């Protein structure tokens, strides 16, 4: 259950984080909307610079530093 | 036989430490290979599931392999609850 | 590369530069020598952390172990150039020439 | 993050009270008030003379000795692996090289401090 | 609410060391057929809070010869970390919960010898010296032995982690499984904390007063606060690790007190064995530590390897 | 120079640590396992001057998993024409990229 | 006393006795009154994650029983 | 006033501390010093009253003078008295270092320790008995309750 | 850019690593070896390894001490050297400190490459792994692997360590 539920949670973030691509880079020269930069076409897992790019740094120092730095 | 005795009359007399130090050495180097629980020591650390146990795909010849986790096939801990 | 690698490797350039540049004190340049070892230990866990390698975790500690003999020997070498001169002095070390 | 707020609560706690200590009470130095102590008489040399060390080739073996520790901490660890017949062996043979480096210092006189 | 818990940590350590000092010297008094302080306060009980004072208002001194920064530097970084040594102690929670807690306190206790080094040798006086010198010596002997006897006895726990020994000892004390350990570890606890029979560093009677002859009022008070701070913390770890009390988590104030009257205990037994035996040579000191510790306590970190696995009798934790 | 007795004797003293993609214990994985596991299985067995050349496309995907070069400036490149977007002001960043979002389990 | 020797360390239990309990109340206080969280690993950090998460008020100790199962 | 009234309480305050914490240097010349033992033994037991002998000056509060000051120790008794922070105290105990005593003619004798540091109480007799030190440092502390430093600075 | 704490460590370090290279008399290397190696554990810590720092810590804190009482009996040099008391360590201190600050100022604001590669910064945090498993310590596994996987490193190991004792009293000998 764990599993399934991280599985939809990263792909829902993944997806906002694209839609926000969409929108912001609307008008940049040749900017390629959800291009890759693995040659691959395997799945890859996300660098958390992927997933909370585009967010406060409350959500950032938690996901980063938040086990390490809970006593 | 007899100067092995003296020696260690003469040693426990004047080194009691250094004796004591020896003896409790050696009993850790050679007890462990004279016990019957090291191995049960080590089914104890291989019956820890530190990780998931993956599903095996059925392709139709597996007997022993169980189906559910209360099947009676597969390995048993029945010898650890009563250790 | 972050900022945090080469902060670790200037200080490892650093510490080359200090033992690379006598001033008049061995003990100095011992210190200089443990330091580039502590920035070889720092970089190398950084990198091992980073990328996962779970049994390369035990390389650094290793790595530890040799610095001791490095420094354990480089003490006693102090120990015998002071016995003759009676100073830790890098200018008494001039009987052999090019 | 609260182990950083606990090392600068205490060690402003410490700076604080050298500081009341050094700004409250009444200072009246004069040069006899602060010279060294050696018992009532002007010492003869200097404290930053070189000192002899008689314990040194001890203090050299605390180095090898002290990483022999840092190699023996993660037992507890690898008392948890499946091959515990090679981990035992290899951790008694660690304590056994060690045991074996303190003989041998013993019976060369090394442990000996200079006279 | 966490800075309410850090002062709630700080202000009652420094009470309890204020108060140990009245303690000691009533302990101390009633061993020697006196009594100790008896008119500053009733039973005394002013006493402390009169040293107190009189210290913070008396004029500190400032050497000619000494190096102003080490010698401030130094009783500020003892002080801290005599305070900051208290935070994982578990009692029955601990304020900070640390996978390893006793490489925690292995290594803040280690750091807590340069407070007398660099205060010693920033005094720029002789009898300075030869006190710092003495840490020096004293600190090469002991290391190692702790250590090891530390990880002895932690092999039977299963981590580093100072909570678990509540769950460890549950049923017994782990003195009963390790008592040659535990009078070791006890001899290394007054090597380690600079009490009689090992108080070489001070040496009152060879050397005045050692690595603090040249420091007044203040820092002279934060030194000894540190002293005494680290003897309450040392025997509360020790009563932590050899004699562990049941713990209620809906009772958790019957643990404290047993662990505090444990506690109390070990620090009499402490001014107890300082009113009983003369003073070591610090050379005999690290003879004792290397000749009769080392080999033993090696000895029995083979057969405290051995054990557990001869028995099957290997702790839960990773 | 380099004699190979490990291989002679199938002694195997190092070659357990020399890749990360090799038995670690609890079947720990590394963070780029897949990457080093296709580069390898591509390198294998044809030199390393074919290899060179031939395995290019594995060996980048491997060091863009090791150093992930190409992530940081793509990230770096939206969050300034994001800032600019702002700067002046016609984004409005929407709610849940600012902390007002509902939380999924 | 020799009994006179009591009233000091009284004192000092009484201030030995403070932090323990000052600390178990103050985890009771800030933790929903059941005692604070043990996160040694991180499957543990992802269980306290998780709470916070379902929580609805951003609290971890907030618990969700079976009141949310419709 | 309420800054009179504050400086009061703030001066009786700090008398009491200094008062009640007396920690002389450990420093004996003569016979006076075995008397000075004695009132560190069981029977006066000076510790009672907050009074504990401590080896360095840097440590001490008070100095007394239990013997014969001569002229070759003289310096070494100021000097130690120098090393002293503020504020301290001397007390002489004993006719030799009183005034000479039995060798106050002699070639090799201070004539009274007094010619060297300031003095704030004499203690008679040769030697005087241990209950007459200690009358004297409860005298000393009488003395130490009286002064009014705050007081004094407040009325400036 | 977030909270700069590794930054701040990482500078830290740097800092205290030209203090003792400036080489001022050997107490002063050994304090600044000392808080360089608090603050390189601090940095490890923040990445996870714990048990690692800590070591390296404990290690440092050791070895400095012996050098403390070296340095007391053999490099002693009646007036010794702060790092203000001479124009060649305060020139070296300041000459480091410069050439750290420069880098950090070309690697900060713009993207430079100095020798191997270049940075724009973003912070240590981006390069985390998202991982969520487990329940025991991947570093710590680790190194306790070396007690079965490393039988090799294990042997060497000792062997060095009891050579390195044979080695000392060889060469302290004299005679
Ligand atoms: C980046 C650069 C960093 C800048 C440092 C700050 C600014 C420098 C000047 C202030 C420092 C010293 C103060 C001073 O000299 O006033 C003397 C002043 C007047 O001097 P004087 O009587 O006229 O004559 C003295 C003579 O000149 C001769 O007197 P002296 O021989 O004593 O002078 C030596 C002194 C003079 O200063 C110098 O020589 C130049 C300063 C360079 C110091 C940098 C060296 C690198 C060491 C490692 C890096 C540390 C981190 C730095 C980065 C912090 C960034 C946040 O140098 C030092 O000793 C510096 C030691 C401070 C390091 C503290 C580290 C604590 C270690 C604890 C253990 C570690 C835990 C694990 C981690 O005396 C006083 O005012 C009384 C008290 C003064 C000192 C109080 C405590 C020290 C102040 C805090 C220091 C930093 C602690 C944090
Ligand atoms: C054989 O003779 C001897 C003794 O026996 C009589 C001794 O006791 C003895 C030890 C010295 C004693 C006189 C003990 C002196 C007591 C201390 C020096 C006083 C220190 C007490 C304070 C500084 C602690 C802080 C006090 C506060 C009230 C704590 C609260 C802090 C706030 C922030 C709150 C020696 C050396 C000795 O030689
Ligand atoms: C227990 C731990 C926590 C405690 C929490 C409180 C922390 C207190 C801080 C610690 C310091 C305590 C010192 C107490 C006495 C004050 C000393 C000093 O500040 O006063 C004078 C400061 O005055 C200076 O001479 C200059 C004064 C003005 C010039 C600079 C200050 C500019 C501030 C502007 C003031 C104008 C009005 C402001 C209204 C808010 C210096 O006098 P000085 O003789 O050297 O020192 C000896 C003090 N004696 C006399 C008591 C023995
Ligand atoms: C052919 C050469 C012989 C003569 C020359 C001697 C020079 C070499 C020095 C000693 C040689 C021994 C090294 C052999 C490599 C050890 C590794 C291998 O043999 O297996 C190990 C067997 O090691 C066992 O512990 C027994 C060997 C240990 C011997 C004790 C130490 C003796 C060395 C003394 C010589 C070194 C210099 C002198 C020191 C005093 C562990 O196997 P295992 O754990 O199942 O599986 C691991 C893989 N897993 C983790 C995936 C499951
Ligand atoms: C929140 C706290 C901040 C500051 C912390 C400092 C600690 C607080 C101060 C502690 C106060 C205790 C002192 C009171 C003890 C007096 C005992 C009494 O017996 O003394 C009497 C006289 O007492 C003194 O005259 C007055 C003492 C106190 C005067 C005012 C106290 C005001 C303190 C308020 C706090 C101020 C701190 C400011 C900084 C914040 C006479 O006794 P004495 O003759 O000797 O003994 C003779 C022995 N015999 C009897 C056997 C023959
Ligand atoms: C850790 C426990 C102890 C911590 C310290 C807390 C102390 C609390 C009690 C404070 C006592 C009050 C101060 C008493 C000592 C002050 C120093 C002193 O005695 O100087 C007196 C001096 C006399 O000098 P003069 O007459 O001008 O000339 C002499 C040279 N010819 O007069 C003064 O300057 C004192 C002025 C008022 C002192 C300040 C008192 C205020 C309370 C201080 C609390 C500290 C909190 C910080
Ligand atoms: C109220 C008055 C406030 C004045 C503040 C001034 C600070 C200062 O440096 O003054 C120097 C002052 C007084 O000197 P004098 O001139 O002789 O006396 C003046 C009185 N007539 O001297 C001092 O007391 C120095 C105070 C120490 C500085 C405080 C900060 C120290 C920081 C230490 C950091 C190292 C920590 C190491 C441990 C960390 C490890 C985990
Ligand atoms: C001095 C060095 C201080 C050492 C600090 C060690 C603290 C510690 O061990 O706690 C680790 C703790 C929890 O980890 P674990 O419980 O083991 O596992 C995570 C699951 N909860 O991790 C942390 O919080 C690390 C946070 C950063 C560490 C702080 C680093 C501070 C170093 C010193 C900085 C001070 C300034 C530098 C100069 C000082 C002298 C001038
Ligand atoms: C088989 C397993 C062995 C490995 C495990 C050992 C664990 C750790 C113990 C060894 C640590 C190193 C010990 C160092 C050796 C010391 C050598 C030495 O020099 O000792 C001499 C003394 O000579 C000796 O070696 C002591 C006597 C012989 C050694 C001790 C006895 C040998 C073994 C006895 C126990 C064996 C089993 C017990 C028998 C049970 C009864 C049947 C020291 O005397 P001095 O310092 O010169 O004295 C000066 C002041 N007068
Ligand atoms: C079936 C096998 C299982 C394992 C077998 C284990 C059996 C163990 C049998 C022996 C165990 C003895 C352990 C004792 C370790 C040290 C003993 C020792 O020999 O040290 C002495 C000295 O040790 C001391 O006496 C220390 C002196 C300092 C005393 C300080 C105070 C005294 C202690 C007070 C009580 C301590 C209470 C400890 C427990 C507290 C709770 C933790 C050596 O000194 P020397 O006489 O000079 O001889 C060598 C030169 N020829
Ligand atoms: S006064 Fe009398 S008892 Fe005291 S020192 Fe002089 S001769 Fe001796």
């Amino acid at each position: 259950l764990f599993q399934a539920e991280k599985d939809r949670r990263v792909l829902q973030m993944l997806r906002e984080n694209l839609e926000e691509e969409a929108i912001i880079m609307k008008d940049v020269p040749d900017w390629k909307v959800g291009e890759s930069v693995f040659h691959t076409t395997r799945w890859v897992t996300p660098m958390m610079g992927e997933l909370y790019g585009l967010r406060t740094n409350e959500e950032i120092l938690s996901a980063t530093y938040g086990f390490i730095w809970y006593t | 036989a007899g100067r092995i005795a003296s020696f260690l009359k003469n040693a426990w007399a004047k080194e009691p430490v250094l004796v004591a130090s020896f003896a409790i050495g050696g009993l850790a180097i050679i007890l462990p290979s004279l016990s019957p629980y090291t191995n049960y020591a080590i089914r104890i650390n291989r019956a820890t599931p530190y990780n998931y146990p993956v599903p095996l795909r059925d392709d139709g010849n597996m007997p022993d392999v169980p189906s559910h986790p209360q099947d009676p096939q597969g390995p048993s801990l029945e010898w650890l609850k009563n250790l | 590369m972050p900022l945090v690698y080469m902060n670790i490797i200037m200080a490892f350039a650093i510490a080359l530069a200090g033992l690379l540049m006598y001033r008049s004190h061995l003990m100095s340049s011992l210190l200089c020598l443990e330091g580039m070892m502590l920035s070889l230990f720092i970089m190398s866990t950084l990198i091992i952390l980073n990328t996962h390698f779970t049994l390369a975790n035990m390389m650094p500690i290793i790595l530890l172990v040799f610095a001791a003999c490095e420094a354990a020997l480089g003490l006693s070498l102090l120990v015998m150039v002071s016995n003759t001169y009676g100073t830790d002095y890098v200018q008494n070390l001039n009987l052999l020439q090019c | 993050m609260n182990i950083m707020l606990t090392l600068l609560t205490n060690v402003t706690l410490a700076s604080l009270l050298v500081l009341i200590a050094f700004w409250l009470p009444q200072l009246n130095a004069y040069s006899e008030k602060t010279s060294p102590y050696e018992c009532g008489f002007d010492p003869m040399g200097s404290a930053r003379l070189p000192f002899s060390m008689k314990f040194f080739l001890v203090a050299i073996t605390f180095l090898l000795f002290d990483l022999e520790i840092a190699l023996l901490l993660p037992l507890p660890w690898a008392s948890q692996t499946n091959n515990l017949k090679t981990m035992l062996t290899m951790a008694l043979f660690l304590l056994i090289l060690l045991a074996a480096s303190l003989a041998y210092e013993w019976t060369q006189k090394g442990l000996e401090w200079a006279e | 609410m966490f800075m309410i818990n850090i002062l709630s940590l700080i202000i009652p350590i420094l009470l309890a060391v204020a108060f140990l000092t009245l303690v000691e010297r009533k302990v101390l008094g009633y061993m020697q057929l006196r009594k100790g302080p008896n008119v500053v306060g009733p039973y005394g009980l002013l006493q402390p809070i009169a040293d107190a004072l009189k210290l913070f208002t008396k004029e500190p001194l400032r050497p000619a010869t000494s190096s102003i920064s080490m010698f401030i530097i130094a009783p500020i970084l003892a002080l801290s970390l005599a305070l900051t040594m208290w935070v994982p102690l578990p009692m029955p929670y601990p304020l900070i919960n640390m996978n390893l807690g006793v490489l925690f306190m292995l290594a803040m206790s280690s750091l807590a010898v340069y407070s007398i080094l660099w205060s010693g040798w920033a005094s720029n006086s002789k009898y300075a010296l030869i006190g710092a010198l003495r840490a020096v010596a004293q600190t090469i002997s002991y290391e190692v032995t702790l250590a090891i006897i530390l990880l002895s006895v932690l092999l039977m726990n299963g981590s580093y982690t100072l909570s678990t020994l509540i769950t460890t000892q549950e049923h017994i004390w782990m003195i009963f499984t390790s008592w040659p350990l535990a009078m070791m570890w006890f001899i290394s606890t007054l090597a380690e904390t600079n009490r009689a029979p090992f108080d070489l560093t001070e040496g009152e009677s060879e050397l005045v007063s050692g690595f603090n002859v040249e420091y007044a009022a203040g820092p002279f008070a934060m030194f000894f606060m540190a002293e005494y701070a680290n003897i309450i913390m040392m025997n509360a770890f020790t009563a932590i690790l050899f004699l562990g009390a049941s713990h209620d988590p809906h009772t958790p104030e019957l643990y404290t007190i047993n662990f505090v009257l444990k506690t109390l205990a070990l620090t009499i037994t402490f001014l107890w064995i300082r009113a009983s035996y003369p003073r070591f040579r610090y050379d005999q000191l690290m003879h004792l530590l290397w000749k009769s510790f080392l080999p033993l306590t090696l000895a029995l970190c083979m057969w405290h390897i051995s054990l557990p696995i001869m028995t099957a009798s290997i702790p839960p934790q990773s | 120079p380099f004699f190979d007795v490990q291989k002679r004797l199938g002694l195997d003293l190092d070659r357990w640590m020399t890749i990360q993609s090799a038995e670690q214990p609890h079947k720990i994985p590394g963070r780029c396992h897949a990457f080093e596991k296709e580069w390898i299985e591509c390198a294998h067995g044809i030199g390393g001057i074919r290899a060179e050349k031939e395995c290019k496309i594995e060996f980048d995907d491997f060091v863009e998993c090791l150093l992930r070069q190409k992530t940081m400036k793509r990230l770096s490149a939206i969050k300034r024409q994001r800032d600019k977007l702002i700067k002046e002001g016609k984004y409005t960043p929407p709610p849940h990229h600012l902390g007002k979002e509902d939380p999924r389990p | 006393m020799w009994f006179e020797i009591l009233p000091g360390i009284a004192v000092m239990a009484a201030c030995l006795f403070i932090p323990g309990m000052a600390t178990a109340h103050i985890h009771k206080f800030t933790n929903g009154g059941k005692e604070k969280r043990v996160a040694h690993f991180s499957y543990q950090w992802n269980l306290m994650e998780r709470d916070r998460r379902i929580s609805g008020v951003n609290r971890y100790h907030v618990t969700k029983g079976l009141e949310n199962i419709d | 006033s309420r800054g009179e009234y504050v400086v009061a309480k703030l001066d009786d305050l700090v008398n009491w501390a200094r008062r009640s914490s007396l920690w002389p240097m450990t420093f004996g010349l003569a016979c006076c010093a075995v008397e000075m033992m004695h009132m560190a033994a069981p029977r006066y037991d000076m510790d009672r009253f907050g009074v504990v002998f401590r080896a360095s000056p840097r440590q001490s509060d008070v100095m007394i003078v239990a013997g014969t000051l001569t002229n070759k120790m003289a310096p070494a008794l100021r000097k130690v008295y120098d090393q002293m922070p503020e504020p301290r105290y001397v007390v002489s105990m004993g006719s030799c270092a009183n005034g000479g005593g039995y060798y106050h003619y002699s070639y090799s004798v201070v004539r009274g320790c007094d010619r060297i540091v300031p003095v704030d109480i004499y203690v008679p007799g040769c030697p005087p008995t241990a209950e007459a030190l200690l009358y004297g440092i409860l005298q000393l502390q009488r003395k130490i309750k009286r002064e009014k430093r705050l007081r004094i600075w407040y009325r400036r | 850019m977030t909270m700069y704490i590794a930054f701040i460590l990482s500078t830290i370090f740097v800092i205290g690593f030209v203090g003792f290279s400036s080489k001022p008399s050997p107490i002063y290397g050994g304090l600044g070896l000392i808080v360089s190696g608090g603050v390189g554990c601090g940095i490890v810590l923040n990445f996870g390894g714990s048990f690692l720092g800590l070591m390296v810590f404990l290690i440092y804190l050791g070895g400095m001490l012996v050098v403390f009482g070296y340095t007391t009996a053999m490099a002693t040099e009646m007036y010794p050297e702060v790092w203000v008391s001479n124009k060649t360590v305060f020139g070296a201190f300041v000459s480091g400190l410069m050439m750290e600050f420069c880098m950090v100022y070309y690697a900060l604001k713009e993207e430079e490459v100095e020798i191997i590669f270049k940075f724009n910064g973003l912070g240590d945090w981006v390069i985390y792994d998202t991982g969520d498993s487990g329940f025991f310590s991947e570093e710590a596994m680790g190194i306790a692997a070396l007690y079965s996987y490393g039988t090799w490193l294990v042997i060497v190991t000792g062997w060095s360590l009891l050579i390195g004792v044979v080695v000392i009293m060889e060469i302290t000998r004299g005679n």
